[PDB]
């Protein structure tokens, strides 16, 4: 799994 | 295209008729979109990020259209900040990374 | 390097004194490390990722070697499941997505 911010 | 790294790596997509901007996202094994109107059968299902896990919408066999580049795969629906474009994806447009 | 997204793209770190694996991660505006043990002050701060948000603590000036290339940034210690190469790094080594 998956995008920081 | 090369895509530098200075700005978030946005372009659009066109999926099921419609027009949208999504991130390409190294960092994510699947792609998974906001809340769009898109038709067929769905699963439930569950993906984990940096604060939990949100339950998603599985759709397969999805077309997509990536900075003018077809696809066809898995495409998860569900509460996400940003539309994001993960590697299953990615693949499929011989996207790479160079440094 | 050329990295292909066949798999996760996974890369040693190194941070001080220590040896890691981390993902670069194009979809992510910083770097995000697993609680580690990092010398210096730090501040309270708070990133947002699909499921939520998690507090972490911002380090300055600090030196990582990625694959072999030296950088110095922001890097965030917290509770995140991987070691994230974010933007602010990726920069600095020069790298980019090419489709």
């Amino acid at each position: 799994a998956a995008x920081v911010x | 295209p090369q895509i530098t790294l200075w700005q978030r790596p946005l372009v659009t997509i066109k999926i099921g008729g419609q027009l949208k901007e999504a991130l390409l996202d190294t960092g994510a094994d699947d792609t998974v979109l906001e809340e769009n109107s898109l038709p067929g059968r769905w699963k439930p299902k569950m993906i984990g990020g940096i604060g939990g896990f949100i339950k998603v919408r599985q759709y397969d066999q999805i077309l997509i259209e990536i900075c003018g580049h077809k696809a066809i795969g898995t495409v998860l629906v569900g509460p996400t900040p940003v539309n994001i474009i993960g590697r299953n994806l990615l693949t499929q447009i011989g996207c790479t990374l160079n440094f």
